């Protein structure tokens, strides 16, 4: 009847930025990092995955602008895909 | 939100996937976490929004979806050890966790903090009160934990030479 699972696993967390650095966040627009990462999440929420979707939002910041940031991922546990299928 | 039909994805690496569960008999569950006022230190505006969106898109993603303001570290642990119990997790596929504050390095910050008065809530914390242990309706189901914060005070950057 007693069985052994794993502590640690099916997460991941994403950040805002790097260790040591800064998020940023318009006055009227919210932030940067939340606008993005909705805009990405609406359009890749099912051609992609939560990895990939991840990924790309942070490729979306790479050529610094005048407020640079880089968004980080984390402590992964996932160990499956995990797909978003939304609408069902 | 951009919608469905595409099979290819449960022929891709599926049983690498994550199964998920009916769409007719889920409560699934998500939490916003997000400070604007705090005692000691500049005002968060422009936070709405933040709000806003993330919990539209969680709502659009299939997950109904609590939000909490303006909390020390204290409640930001107390609310989320209420998170964790939730029995709408048993009939849950996953969950999504955000906060939304200002951050030192070691952690997100709560009502209070300045210098002298420090309170932070380590990334340590978010995942040992969701684990297998505290929280075990959520095994082999997974959990994003989305932390708008900033984590020190540096500007992004390097310079280079063209
Ligand atoms: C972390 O302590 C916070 C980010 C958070 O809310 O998670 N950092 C800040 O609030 C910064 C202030 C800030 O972001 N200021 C925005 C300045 N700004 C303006 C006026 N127009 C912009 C466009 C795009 C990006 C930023 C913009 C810190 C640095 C105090």
């Amino acid at each position: 009847a007693i069985k052994k699972a794993h502590i640690e696993k099916d997460f991941i967390a994403f950040c805002s930025s790097t260790p040591d650095n800064v998020s940023w966040r318009h006055p009227t627009m919210g932030s940067v990092f939340i606008g993005r990462l909705i805009e990405h999440m609406q359009e890749y929420a099912c051609s992609c995955d939560v990895e990939e979707i991840f990924r790309k939002v942070r490729f979306s910041f790479e050529q610094p602008d005048g407020r640079a940031q880089m968004p980080t991922t984390e402590r992964v546990t996932l160990t499956r895909c995990f797909y978003l299928f939304p609408g069902h | 939100c951009s919608l469905e039909e595409a099979q290819r994805i449960w022929k891709q690496k599926s049983a690498e996937i994550y199964p998920i569960m009916d769409k007719s008999s889920r409560t699934r569950l998500a939490l916003i976490i997000c400070n604007e006022e705090f005692d000691s230190i500049p005002r968060r505006t422009g936070a709405e929004v933040d709000i806003t969106g993330m919990t539209m898109l969680l709502q659009n993603l299939g997950y109904s979806v609590d939000v909490k303001k303006n909390l020390t570290a204290s409640d930001m642990t107390t609310e989320l050890e209420a998170f964790a119990h939730r029995p709408e997790h048993k009939t849950s596929d996953s969950t999504f966790l955000v906060f939304m504050s200002h951050g030192i390095r070691e952690g997100i910050c709560g009502k209070k903090h300045s210098e002298q008065v420090p309170d932070i809530l380590q990334l340590n914390a978010i995942f040992n009160m969701l684990n297998t242990k505290n929280c075990p309706s959520l095994k082999d189901k997974p959990k994003v934990i989305i932390i708008q914060a900033c984590r020190g005070d540096s500007p992004g950057v390097v310079w280079f030479k063209d």
